[PDB]
């Protein structure tokens, strides 16, 4: 529930067929027909992941999509594979150079997934009884199938007379680590006494045999690695981020243990996805670094989205496309957007008008959506929720385009507010 | 009580249950469009569908914007927070822009934290166990379970405990004469002290007895509170653990701010949703305020746009008294208030009027009224006079000085003279630049 | 509404065993001792309600 | 529906305060009614000191006119 | 030694119990015995209310350091005679 | 309002296992005993009093506020690094209301950290 209704809530994929044509309307998308095509292709290309170090970058006009077509992206990917997003003013950090936080971005963005069998017996506590003095122990267990009966432990007796089980109840313990879990009160464990103690409800006695093996998956990404065993107890680190110039021998010995971990079937890698956005607030200095960071065979694919035209290079006083050296350029393939089209923008703000659940009038979508053509989109998707707010206060339900035009007078917009300022020029300072 | 404030005199927004808006109310007057769009976004606010949504004021100098945010949070009442925000808060030297930001943002967002309790309380009256030879074999000297006689104020009794609590017990110091927290469903049990009664009589009593408990045992109700999520993440980030050797070594260097990762972020998203959808806790999304917002950079403005677009970002809302000027940071680029094109597209905006002489009338008789100054009419047209040339905070300002000095006469209310030696003493913007010139 | 002006009694709960008295009056007694007379009503058996249900 | 009266020990615990504090004697002493106009001789137990004050509680001589 | 019996008897219904080694085990484990015993009040007795000070010898609660010099001669004065 | 007690003690019994601690916290005028608890006696021992000193003792915290010794040896006298002090006077509890002034800015340090006060003084907050 933490969440809440979101510009890009409305997004849930990306509405592409089996072969990858996309839908004129699906999980909430449609437009850019040539970009979701594209798009299509490198979500495959990333279900392959077979090669490394692609990259890829996304122009067009502002306010076109872009971060929605990243989002749905994003969303039909799946939550296995491992996925990051980032602003690119936040690298600049008064703790760590820039190349160290590139480097940990990248390392966050790819995954290990860890592999181990396990060894465990759960069951009914049957019957406890010990018998300080050391301690000496005896117990008994049972299953839906059948029961047993077994000594106790003289570091099993500390950690069961901690836990503080009570008899009746089911547990699971492990040999190897000799740690135990309650699962639940059964029937009799929670029958209790007379006396109140307390109330709880009931599980289903546990079944098949006692012992079990079991196997467990774990999975932890590249940086937490390298951080957990960076400081030895830089541990609590992790979430302070507090990690400064981890070291490069670091780096390559983790690299080296990883490999061989991976080839031996221990473990399986997973190429992650990193999207950085306003790719052009990087400097000349984060482009060299990460122009080489693509070699590297961890390389997660990459996504850029910047929509200038030749425009000085940041740090310098360079113009070029999008602000970005050829150098980078020509390592990477772009994806362009276009301008919406008339109906296109009626079936937008309908679908938006379904995720607000506020139903009107015809007109009132006719003549929004011509004044949005007129002045933005987005000043559309401002005026949705505004003109809801104003109907619900008239009391009635359907919204009426006469107070469409009165919420339109009442938040003048860009043109508007740059109109106003010309007809006093002089009344705010440093013009 | 306080010394009066540039806006103490503000008590409401005071719209028409209509939305529509009453001339004069609670210390406003104009900009009734204005205080319509507030209503507005009020209604927004108390909605708590919407996300992320921001708004901006553009207005001359003179800000009075800052009247027009304090309302608009004064209808909002105690019910949901609110935090100012001053753009050289964003220039630290502990931690970065976007740092910052991002934990004004974690900050605005409160929560309510509904859990209740139950334990039994008194003063342990005696003790004594349920003995019983049914258990199988041995010599049958076993206890079926403990007997406790319990006394509140309200009276004594005693109630069944399992054998398994006497050994608890004696871990703690129970003896008769003392109180004790019996958790109820839990078993908990604590030894506050031993019964005031007795250091009653007590000529020196070094110890430090705790009274006796009043009312039933069966009772501790439902507990309270509300925080700020980024207070949750203050403390769940750091272990506090204050007595480990971590603890003498975190004295030992100076107390600082360490950039949050994400992660504990999300985590903290899930054990919150996790709370909630059980119905423990109760969120407020608040609102933000950020005045100044042409005094930020190029870097927050591009930041802000991702922090905006996530679905948990609460309200927020903006003020610049700024033309088309250059955009700091950027060498040159100049757009209005100085707030990059893009980032004014995805926002809302909303403007404020010049203010006519005979509202500076209403205005100053409303601030005469607020520091409880009698005034002669003759004042009151000279002060418009002012005013009207001057701006106006000067003609404001000049109130208490001319209070004082009448009340220097002997006299109740100001007059004519006295705002001429005021005049003559203090200058305006122009007198001022004059003589500088 | 039978009105009995002497007969007017009221609720209250006690210093030391804090609790519903029930309907219950002040009197002097001899040797000039005031007792306490603790009614006896519609509501006798039921003599703990409170907040007004 | 009993009533409750006054009750002055509670506990053995009041050790002092009367060694220091003398019992005013009683005593079942003679006395006179002036509402009685013959003034008959009738007896009270005052507390000795309280000797020869005027009968105080025939003050009620009001009656028809 | 310390001879305990934790067995928790689960039986339908959960049960358990505490068998002490000895009525000495027990004893030492329960042993219990009278009442707080709250004490009783005191107060001065030539001004004839309490006084937190009192006598280092007889322990009279005495307010006044006066009060103490004439309790002292009262004292001394009934030592002297006996 | 402080309303704490001192006073000059005579002697101390070691409260053998016991608190009752000779409390014969004489004044010039007068003298009582009283009982002494276990964190009263290891207060007592740590902070190494002696007999006959002058010392004042907190009411509610019971703090052993060291003062040195009694008149009993100057106005014998014996002489060395330790302070010395005559014996007070009269009632042994007494009330003392004190008055303190502090900017915001004393607080705020004081209650920012563990140690705020040595921030201060070298003024490294
Ligand atoms: N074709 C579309 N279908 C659905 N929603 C859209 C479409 N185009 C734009 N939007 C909405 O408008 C917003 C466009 O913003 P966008 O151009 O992505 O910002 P930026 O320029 O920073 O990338 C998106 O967040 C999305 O919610
Ligand atoms: N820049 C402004 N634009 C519009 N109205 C203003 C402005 N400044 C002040 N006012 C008006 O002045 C009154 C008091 O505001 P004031 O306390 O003077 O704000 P400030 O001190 O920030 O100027 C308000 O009722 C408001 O309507």
């Amino acid at each position: 529930r933490i969440e809440r209704i979101g510009a890009h809530s409305h997004i849930r994929g990306l509405g592409l067929d089996d072969a990858l044509e996309p839908r004129q309307a699906s999980q909430g998308m449609v437009g850019q027909l040539a970009a979701r095509r594209a798009a299509g292709v490198v979500l495959e290309m990333i279900r392959e992941g077979k090669i490394a170090g692609r990259a890829v970058l996304i122009a067009g006009q502002p306010g076109t999509g872009k971060t929605a077509i990243a989002m749905g992206m994003a969303q039909a990917l799946g939550p296995d594979t491992p996925f990051t997003a980032i602003a690119g003013s936040e690298i600049f950090s008064l703790e760590m150079s820039k190349t160290e936080a590139l480097t940990q971005a990248f390392r966050r963005s790819i995954g290990v997934r860890i592999k181990e069998e396990t060894e465990i017996i759960e069951g009914e506590v049957v019957e406890i009884q010990i018998d300080r003095p050391s301690k000496v122990g005896k117990l008994t267990l049972k299953t839906t199938e059948m029961e047993t009966i077994y000594d106790l432990g003289t570091k099993m007796i500390e950690s069961l007379t901690k836990d503080k089980v009570q008899a009746g109840d089911v547990i699971t313990i492990d040999k190897a680590t000799g740690k135990i879990s309650k699962l639940g009160r059964s029937f009799t464990r929670a029958r209790d006494y007379d006396a109140m103690g307390s109330q709880t409800k009931f599980v289903q006695c546990p079944d098949g045999e006692l012992q079990k093996r079991k196997e467990v998956v774990h999975t932890v990404s590249l940086h937490e690695i390298d951080v957990i065993n960076s400081r030895t107890q830089g541990f609590l680190a992790l979430f302070s981020g507090d990690t400064g110039e981890i070291k490069s021998e670091v780096r390559e010995q983790i690299n080296a243990k990883v490999a061989e971990w991976r080839e031996e079937g221990k473990a399986e890698i997973i190429p992650g996805v990193l999207f950085i956005d306003e790719v052009h607030m990087l400097d000349i200095e984060s482009f060299s670094f990460l122009n080489r960071a693509l070699e590297s065979d961890m390389a997660p694919v990459l996504i850029m989205a910047t929509n200038r035209g030749i425009t000085r290079i940041r740090g310098t006083s360079y113009q070029s496309p999008h602000g970005i050296p050829i150098d980078l350029l020509d390592r990477l393939l772009i994806v362009s957007t276009t301008p919406y089209s008339e109906k296109d923008t009626k079936q937008i703000l309908r679908i938006r008008c379904e995720e607000e659940d506020v139903e009107m009038s015809e007109d009132a979508y006719t003549v929004l959506t011509r004044i949005g053509l007129e002045t933005s989109l987005r000043y559309a998707i401002q005026l949705i929720t505004a003109a809801s707010l104003v109907c619900r206060k008239r009391k009635g339900t359907e919204v009426q385009v006469d107070d469409i035009k009165r919420v339109y007078s009442l938040f003048l917009d860009e043109s508007r507010s740059t109109q106003y300022m010309k007809e006093y020029q002089d009344a705010f300072l440093f013009n | 009580t306080q010394r009066i404030a540039s806006h103490s005199h503000v008590k409401g927004l005071g719209l028409d249950e209509s939305g529509l808006a009453k001339q004069a109310a609670s210390g406003l007057v104009g900009q009734e469009n204005a205080r319509e769009a507030c209503g507005v976004i009020v209604e927004l606010i108390k909605s708590k569908k919407m996300a992320g949504r921001a708004v901006l004021l553009a207005g001359p100098p003179g800000t009075g914007k800052t009247a027009l945010a304090l309302a608009i949070a004064q209808e909002l009442g105690s019910k949901v927070p609110f935090c100012p925000m001053v753009g050289s808060e964003v220039y630290s030297t502990e931690i970065k822009k976007t740092e910052v930001l991002m934990e004004n943002f974690r900050r605005a967002i409160g929560l309510r934290i509904k859990e209740t309790k139950e334990v039994y309380e008194g003063e342990v009256t005696e003790l004594t166990p349920c003995e019983t030879e049914n258990p199988m074999g041995g010599y049958g000297k076993t206890i079926s379970h403990v007997i406790i006689g319990l006394k509140t104020a309200k009276g004594t009794k005693q109630l069944k405990l399992d054998p398994s609590i006497f050994e608890s017990l004696q871990k703690e110091r129970v003896e008769a004469g003392d109180v004790i927290y019996i958790e109820a469903n839990s078993g908990a049990v604590k030894r506050q002290g031993r019964c005031d009664t007795y250091a009653t009589e007590f000529d020196l009593e070094a110890e430090e007895y705790v009274p006796l408990p009043k009312g039933d045992v069966h009772k501790k109700k439902e507990i309270i509170q509300d925080v700020t999520l980024h207070d949750l993440d203050v403390a769940n980030a750091r272990p506090q653990g204050g007595q480990d050797i971590l603890s003498m070594m975190g004295q030992l260097m100076k107390p600082k701010k360490t950039e949050i990762t994400d992660k504990l972020r999300g985590e903290i998203n899930k054990v919150v949703n996790k709370y909630i959808d059980q119905g423990i806790a109760e969120l407020v999304p608040g609102v933000l305020f950020v005045d100044e917002v042409h005094m930020l950079d190029i870097e927050c403005f591009t930041y802000l746009h991702r922090a905006l677009e996530s679905s948990i970002a609460p309200i927020v809302i903006f003020a610049s008294n700024r033309g088309n000027c250059v955009i700091r940071g950027t060498e040159d680029i100049t757009s209005p208030h100085g707030i990059p094109l893009d980032l004014l597209d995805r926002v809302m905006i909303i403007r404020t009027m010049l203010y006519t002489p005979q509202e500076m009338k209403q205005i100053i008789k409303i601030r005469a009224q607020t520091e409880g100054i009698n005034i002669s009419e003759e004042a009151l047209n000279h002060l418009g006079e002012i005013g009207t040339k001057t701006t106006l905070r000067y003609s404001v300002q000049l109130l208490t000085p001319a209070n004082l000095l009448a009340k220097i006469n002997g006299k109740d209310s100001i007059e004519k003279e006295h705002v001429e030696e005021i005049s003559e003493l203090f200058y305006d913007a122009k007198s001022s630049a004059k003589i500088l010139a | 509404g039978l009105g009995d002006v002497r007969y007017r009694y009221c609720l209250t709960t006690l210093t030391v065993p804090q609790r519903c008295i029930g309907f219950a009056r002040r009197r002097v007694g001899r040797g000039g001792r005031v007792l306490l007379d603790r009614a006896h009503s519609d509501y006798d058996s039921v003599f703990h309600h409170l907040d007004l249900e | 529906p009993l009533l409750p009266s006054d009750t002055g020990q509670g506990y053995r615990t009041v050790k002092a305060k009367l060694g220091s504090k003398k019992v005013r004697p009683w005593k079942w002493m003679p006395f006179t009614n002036p509402a009685r106009k013959d003034g008959a001789m009738f007896f009270h137990w005052r507390r000795a000191a309280e000797e020869g004050k005027d009968y105080p509680f025939a003050r009620f001589n009001k009656t028809v006119q | 030694g310390p001879i305990i019996t934790y067995h928790s008897v689960t039986v339908r219904c959960s049960r358990t119990f505490i068998t002490f080694s000895d009525d000495a085990t027990f004893e030492e484990w329960f042993p219990q015995g009278r009442p707080p015993k709250v004490p009783v009040r005191e107060v001065c007795p030539v001004t004839h209310r309490p006084a937190l000070y009192r006598d280092p010898v007889t322990d009279i609660p005495y307010a006044t350091a006066r009060a103490f010099k004439i309790i002292r001669e009262a004292y001394k004065k009934y030592i002297t005679a006996h």
